[PDB]
């Protein structure tokens, strides 16, 4: 776990000098951005449960072999483990949104999950499909273009931050496969 | 590293919750206190050389017996070490000043410094003479803004109060 | 702490089990008096880190006999306490013993 | 969220693909046994290449005054390319190396148990057998126009058997950096001329031996074995599929 | 109770440290977000009655089968209970709104609510109909301030996302 | 590779004595059986490809998540590797039928199959389902009770042998899981 | 564990109604105060180790029976435990300064301390003397009337808050006895 | 081990085919020749003791210099070793006789025997005297059936022609 700040500081420590203005200017873009990231995290963390439910239900909708006997979603046990895994994924993504760096996501969740799912026989393609659906649903919430729930926000441009969030979900989906 | 957002995310991660509005208010305080201490960070990266120079010169101005031939700092290379060591300290004050909190200054400089300095016959009172010299030479209005100055004071005091 | 897993999979599984135990203990965000508590007085946390890593090294150096006995013991004991004729968890205890040793939870 | 703070275990894909991981912490032991055991096979067949004690013509390794070191750099990079494989390539190699080690075992029960038991050990048996015997593609020498021609044709059909796709895989990889190619070209030419300078009965038993590898690769075909009776370099041209190339 | 101050305090107590600038910064966020939330708390103490009345009336407007004589809410005392239950919920939204974070709303209302509502045959979708009715009847400028309203939104959504 | 003969001889070598009338009596049951095993092997080896086709087709039929995109049967290449794997499984099963002992099946096919399928992400429960269908189809051909093809044979009792073949399929299906 | 906020909320919950404007008005006095509490806690937490050294040294100075043999400060070990106990007391006092309520002080430090010192034979009057000296030293720092160190602060009155901190140290000194 | 069904299954495995009618005819010949050599196996398990005893006694009846004080067979323990070795040989003839082929007799007895016998000063002509003594004492009708006897002859001759 390293935020934006600690990332700049560690890079300056490897460079072995003081941080300087340049890095401080990019940091002023982060802090000067601020409550766009705050309102964004408020949006994803608001509609969290519902994102996870819709995404995994859609994932079972694309291929009904999971809920077919012998599939990895065939029981209540397996379905519950499925739902909590999608929830934990969304959780760490939101952590990485407030953090501004993916250090927490890389260390605490990503590092050793692929081998683990392979050892347990979780199908990875299905997981990346679910990560993709959570990606689209979460970017649609974060841009407030969700067609069901559309709340009042102070207007402006926050596409760059949506690009950041898309990058973290692409990191997870690239990692699980 | 100890910081605002790492404390809050760490707590939410240990609890296994989503980040609720409490962490949002914490990072609100982070993004509001930011500009001040980053200004102080800019000026520290400005004139760190004269800071180290006055720090070490006043350090040996107080303690002359170090350049006597018992005590460690009695050669030009080891006065370069004493000066070099201070430079580390001011750079970690810059790092922790940028981060917010005492994270990098604690985990790089303070943690286990007791065994090192107590092992290598290094007196802490020399360091504290240097830092308190810089803290007394500091300023209210003339170099910095007062508010940011307070942040700098905090970090420097922490170093002193983490030493002895 | 004494038991060391023999795979990347048992690292992540074992880690996850331990996390889930401590999260089952304390739902609320505030830390609870007691618990882990590395810090009492300043300068404690670093010694905690050092004693922890040293005990990890002695946990690493152990013999074949000791290791195998610890794995059978941890599998059985954690089954007797936390696996109640449930083939999933009986399987994932006998399969990976370090997860069971995380399941001891005492 | 990893359980072990210090020296957390990281078994290699090869270690995991195999059954080496175990309760006893054998993975250290089995992995080590394989490495030591594998060298033993190689040193045995290197003992068979030079009975008399002086290094043969086969082990020359370099004519230019710094080309030996170049071969050392190239050998380690080739092992690194062997390590960069995917999952399916690894299981494909362990099964085909397994079956070829068993077909070279000539029915010895004990050996067959020790090839299934130690997949890593078997692969170096295949390679080192085929190098010591002399029945290998590198040691092919055409002796008519038609041998040279059909090694061109046969060779091309083997390379089409290996890469059906247009993408060149990891297995070919002539160079690592700049200037590697010309040096590999130099040493590759020095290998062929070096083969020209062998002794006589070595070349005769190499011919017979390449025919014997031809009969096995050919399996049951009168046609193919008729051609191997016509031309013996084709039996050297039967590479295994556990090479790419 | 889960709050920014408790987290900063809890983190420092678990670490064993004096409160450095990080908790101070976290506190600054508390004292800066405070007014927006407390205004919303004032207005919630203003018109909670009409909130509960429209909430429960729209709740049975959606789900009529509850007043049928199977399902639970089929007597005047239990409609008083359903109305009463909601009033607890809005009062907890006022409590958590004044506190800052999800502390009292979690530890009084949410923790172990699953066993009780699953035991006493109580559907969550009726509650969610109530909360979402209030969230759709909300407003941008006419009753409240917009920014504080966002805080209210968050809390109400948390209740929904803690319920199903 | 050890047949029934080599198994008796290895057992007598671990016992460190001569052969003896008991083990020779079980060997006289083997030899006296004989052409029942011959005709059995002829039956399964005759209809082998068709068994593989039916069993894999049924396996895709129970859960269409295989043929769903993201499933391991969604391509012609993955389907071809599927068909050749079923075929090679049945090939080693027929080897174990001629042998009388599962040594060839344990060494040449079973030793490192689970790890292989885990490394490739092959769903193990679907493989055990395919082995189960090949079990029932192979016992139905071996008893000549197949409702499509029923060829004329010299009459008798071959239940024991069916039990042996069922034991081999249960060994494979137990191994893949 | 209860701050100002949580104390208002708990009192309203025992009253069983909503919080209202009166309790919110007192809370607006708290929030409107704000950075005086921040600067206060910064002052005590800055010079904290120094305060513990001076106070405990003064405590030994008034009655040298503690450093006399048989006294509880007679050894290096027991002097160390003495100094860390003074430090921890000051730690929880600072926590009660940020909290605004003595809930953290009552629960996390005060709960079982008198019994513990009775069980160890620590003299309680000596402890109340040391808490008194930490009180005087800490109020002198918090008013910035310290005789050695006098730092720049934006001008104003902080006496209320010093009365709060004096209340906490009188709570600790009354508790240890 | 080298045998009929292992040669055919090994050939089908190396070829990658189903076992066709050719392997079926091979194991047909195995199950037709089987009863004869298993009868010879029964009688070998019958009287192996007197076979080893007359074998070794005639072996030292031919070669007396072995009990001379130079060579290995000069002590009672090593004559026990010589008899014991012959017992292993007859047991290998029984094993390979039961199997069919020369598989266990080759891989247990013949493989690597040259280095051991050549190392430990062991003459092969003594073994060949023993085996040829048993082969000359054999019989046509009295103990065995003639055809199975031929199988026994084959195995014993194989031993001799694998020895020198
Ligand atoms: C107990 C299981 C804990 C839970 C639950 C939790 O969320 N975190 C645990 C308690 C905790 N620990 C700290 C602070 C530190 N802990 C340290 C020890 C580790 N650091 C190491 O390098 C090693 C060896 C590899 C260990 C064992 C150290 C050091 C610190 C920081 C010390 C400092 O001076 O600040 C904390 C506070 C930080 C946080 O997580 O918010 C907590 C709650
Ligand atoms: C209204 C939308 C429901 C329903 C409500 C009923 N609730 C009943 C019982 C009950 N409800 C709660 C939750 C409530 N108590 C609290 O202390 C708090 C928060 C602090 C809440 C939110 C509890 C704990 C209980 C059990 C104790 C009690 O009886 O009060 C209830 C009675 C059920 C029965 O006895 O059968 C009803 C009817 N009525 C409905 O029609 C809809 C579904
Ligand atoms: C503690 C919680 C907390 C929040 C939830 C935020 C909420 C918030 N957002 C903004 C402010 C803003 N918020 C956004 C965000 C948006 N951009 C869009 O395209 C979308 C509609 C939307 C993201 C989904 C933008 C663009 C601004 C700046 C608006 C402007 O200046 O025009 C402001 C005014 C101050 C500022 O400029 O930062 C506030 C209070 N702040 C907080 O303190
Ligand atoms: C990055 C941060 C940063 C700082 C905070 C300053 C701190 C600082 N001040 C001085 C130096 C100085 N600072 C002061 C200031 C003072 N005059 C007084 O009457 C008051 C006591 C006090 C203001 C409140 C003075 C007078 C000097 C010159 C001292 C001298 O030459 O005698 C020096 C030595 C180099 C110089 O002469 O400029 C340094 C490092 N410099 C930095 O680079
Ligand atoms: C990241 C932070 C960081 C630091 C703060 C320093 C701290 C530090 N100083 C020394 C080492 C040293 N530090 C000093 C300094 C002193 N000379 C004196 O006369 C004074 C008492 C004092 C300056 C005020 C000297 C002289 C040595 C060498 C000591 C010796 O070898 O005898 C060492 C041992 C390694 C070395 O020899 O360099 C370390 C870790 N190093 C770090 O990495
Ligand atoms: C990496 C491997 C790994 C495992 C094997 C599990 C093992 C495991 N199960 C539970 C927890 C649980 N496991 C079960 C399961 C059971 N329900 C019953 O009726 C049966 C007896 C049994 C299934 C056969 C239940 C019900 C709980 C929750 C128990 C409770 O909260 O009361 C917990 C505590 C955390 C939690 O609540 O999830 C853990 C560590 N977790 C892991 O990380
Ligand atoms: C210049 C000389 C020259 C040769 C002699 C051949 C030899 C040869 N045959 C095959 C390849 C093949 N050869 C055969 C032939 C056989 N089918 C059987 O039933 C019998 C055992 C045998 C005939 C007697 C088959 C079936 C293949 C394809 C094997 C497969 O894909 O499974 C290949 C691999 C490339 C390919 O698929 O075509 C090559 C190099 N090719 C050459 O370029
Ligand atoms: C090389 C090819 C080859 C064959 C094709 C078989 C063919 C064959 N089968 C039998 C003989 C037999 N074959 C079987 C087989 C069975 N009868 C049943 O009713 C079952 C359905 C079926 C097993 C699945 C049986 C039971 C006999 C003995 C009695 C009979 O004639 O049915 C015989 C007579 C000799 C004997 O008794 O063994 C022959 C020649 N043998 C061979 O060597
Ligand atoms: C996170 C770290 C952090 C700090 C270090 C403080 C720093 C700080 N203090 C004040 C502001 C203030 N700070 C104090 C404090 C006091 N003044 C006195 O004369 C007393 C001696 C002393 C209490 C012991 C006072 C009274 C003010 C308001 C007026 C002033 O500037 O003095 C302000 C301006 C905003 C405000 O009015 O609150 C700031 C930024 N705030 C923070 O958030
Ligand atoms: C599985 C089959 C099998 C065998 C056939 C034997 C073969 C055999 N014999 C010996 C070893 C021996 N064998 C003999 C026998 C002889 N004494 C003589 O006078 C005669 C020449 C001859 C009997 C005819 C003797 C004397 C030794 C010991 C030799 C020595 O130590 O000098 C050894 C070395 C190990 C040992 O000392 O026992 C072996 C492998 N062992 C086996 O495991
Ligand atoms: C013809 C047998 C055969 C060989 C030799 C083979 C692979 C192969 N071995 C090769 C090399 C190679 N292999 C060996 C081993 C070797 N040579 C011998 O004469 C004996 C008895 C050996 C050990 C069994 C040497 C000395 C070399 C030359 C030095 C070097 O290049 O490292 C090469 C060339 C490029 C490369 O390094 O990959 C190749 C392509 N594949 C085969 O079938
Ligand atoms: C009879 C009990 C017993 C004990 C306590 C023992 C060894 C032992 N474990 C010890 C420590 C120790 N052992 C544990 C073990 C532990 N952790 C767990 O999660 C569980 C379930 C544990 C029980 C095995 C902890 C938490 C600690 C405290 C952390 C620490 O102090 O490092 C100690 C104290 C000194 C040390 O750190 O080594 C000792 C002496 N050997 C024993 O047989
Ligand atoms: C029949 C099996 C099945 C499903 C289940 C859905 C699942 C689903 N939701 C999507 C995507 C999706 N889902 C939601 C969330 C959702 N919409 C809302 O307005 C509210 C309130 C929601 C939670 C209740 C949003 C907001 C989107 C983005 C598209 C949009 O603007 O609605 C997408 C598009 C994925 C992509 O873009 O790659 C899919 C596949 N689709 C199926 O075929
Ligand atoms: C002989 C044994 C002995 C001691 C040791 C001292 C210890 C001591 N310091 C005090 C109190 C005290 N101490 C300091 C801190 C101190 N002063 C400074 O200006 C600087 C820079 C300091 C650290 C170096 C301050 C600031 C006060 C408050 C009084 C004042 O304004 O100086 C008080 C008064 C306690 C009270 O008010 O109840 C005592 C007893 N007294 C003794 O009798």
């Amino acid at each position: 776990m390293l935020d934006a700040f600690s990332r700049v500081v560690v890079n300056s420590d490897s460079k072995a000098a003081y941080v300087g203005g340049s890095d401080l200017q990019s940091l002023k873009t982060f802090i000067s951005d601020g409550n766009k990231r705050l309102d964004a995290v408020n949006c994803i963390v608001s509609n969290a449960s519902c994102i996870v439910s819709d995404a995994i239900s859609g994932m079972i909708c694309e291929n009904p072999g999971l809920i077919a006997p012998g599939g990895n979603c065939y029981t209540n046990r397996r379905m519950a483990a499925c739902l909590r895994d999608g929830e934990i994924i969304l959780r760490y993504v939101s952590y990485a949104l407030l953090a501004g760096d993916s250090s927490v996501l890389d260390d605490r969740c990503l590092n050793g999950l692929k081998e683990t799912y392979i050892a347990l026989g979780v199908p990875t393609a299905s997981t990346s499909r679910a990560v993709s659906i959570m990606k689209a649903a979460s970017t649609a919430f974060i841009m407030n273009t969700a067609s069901g729930r559309k709340i009042e926000i102070a207007a402006g441009d926050c596409q760059a931050l949506q690009s950041e969030a898309a990058a973290y979900f692409d990191k997870v989906g690239s990692a699980v496969d | 590293m100890k910081s605002v957002i790492t404390t809050t995310i760490s707590a939410a991660d240990a609890a296994g919750r989503f980040p609720s509005s409490s962490d949002l208010e914490s990072i609100q305080g982070n993004i509001q206190r930011a500009s001040a201490r980053l200004e102080a960070a800019e000026k520290l990266s400005g004139n760190h050389e004269a800071v180290v120079k006055e720090a070490g010169d006043a350090c040996f101005a107080k303690y002359s017996y170090l350049k006597n031939s018992g005590e460690a700092g009695d050669s030009q290379e080891k006065i370069n070490k004493c000066y070099r060591d201070v430079d580390h300290y001011m750079r970690l004050i810059n790092y922790s000043l940028v981060v917010g909190g005492t994270g990098p200054l604690d985990e790089w400089g303070i943690a286990g410094s007791r065994e090192v300095y107590r092992t290598l016959n290094l007196p802490g009172s020399a360091y504290i003479a240097s830092f308190t010299f810089t803290r007394d030479r500091l300023c209210v209005p003339r170099d910095m803004s007062s508010q940011a100055g307070v942040e700098f004071v905090a970090a420097l005091d922490y170093v002193i109060n983490s030493l002895s | 702490r004494t038991v060391r897993p023999s795979s990347k999979a048992e690292d992540y599984m074992a880690g996850s089990v331990r996390m889930q135990v401590y999260q089952k203990g304390n739902a609320s965000g505030v830390y609870p008096v007691g618990g882990c508590e590395d810090g009492h007085a300043k300068g404690d946390a670093d010694l905690r880190r050092v004693i922890a890593l040293a005990s990890e090294y002695r946990a690493a150096q152990q013999g074949a006999a000791a290791v195998t006995g610890a794995q059978y013991a941890s599998s059985k004991m954690a089954i007797q306490l936390y696996g109640h004729s449930c083939n999933h968890e009986e399987g994932q205890f006998c399969d990976y013993p370090a997860v069971a040793a995380a399941m001891c939870r005492y | 969220v990893l359980r072990t703070v210090l020296r957390s275990p990281v078994p290699s894909g090869a270690a995991t693909v195999y059954g080496y991981v175990g309760r006893g912490n054998i993975s250290v032991i089995l992995a080590k046994a394989d490495e030591y055991m594998a060298k033993s096979v190689r040193k045995q067949y290197l003992a068979k290449s030079n009975p008399y004690g002086t290094f043969g013509v086969q082990c020359t390794e370099g004519s230019v005054k710094f080309a030996a070191d170049f071969s050392r750099i190239r050998a380690l990079n080739a092992e690194f390319r062997a390590k960069l494989g995917s999952a399916s390539k690894k299981t494909f190699d362990m099964y085909e190396n397994r079956k070829n080690a068993i077909s070279n075992s000539h029915g010895c029960h004990h050996e067959e148990t020790q090839f299934v038991g130690y997949k890593g050990v078997s692969s170096m048996y295949n390679v080192s057998k085929s190098e010591a015997s002399g029945s290998c593609s590198r040691y092919a020498s055409p002796e008519t126009v038609v041998e040279a021609a059909m090694l061109r044709f046969m060779d091309i059909q083997v390379k089409m058997a290996a890469n059906p796709t247009g993408v060149y895989n990891i297995s070919c990889n002539e160079g690592a950096a700049r200037g590697q190619a010309e040096d590999v070209r130099v040493a590759a030419l020095n290998a062929a001329f070096r083969q020209g300078q062998k002794s006589l009965g070595k070349l005769l038993d190499e011919k017979y031996q390449q025919k014997k590898q031809g009969y096995s690769f050919a399996h049951g075909c009168n046609y193919e074995e008729g051609l191997i009776n016509k031309y013996p370099a084709l039996g050297a041209a039967f590479r295994s599929k556990s090479y790419g190339y």
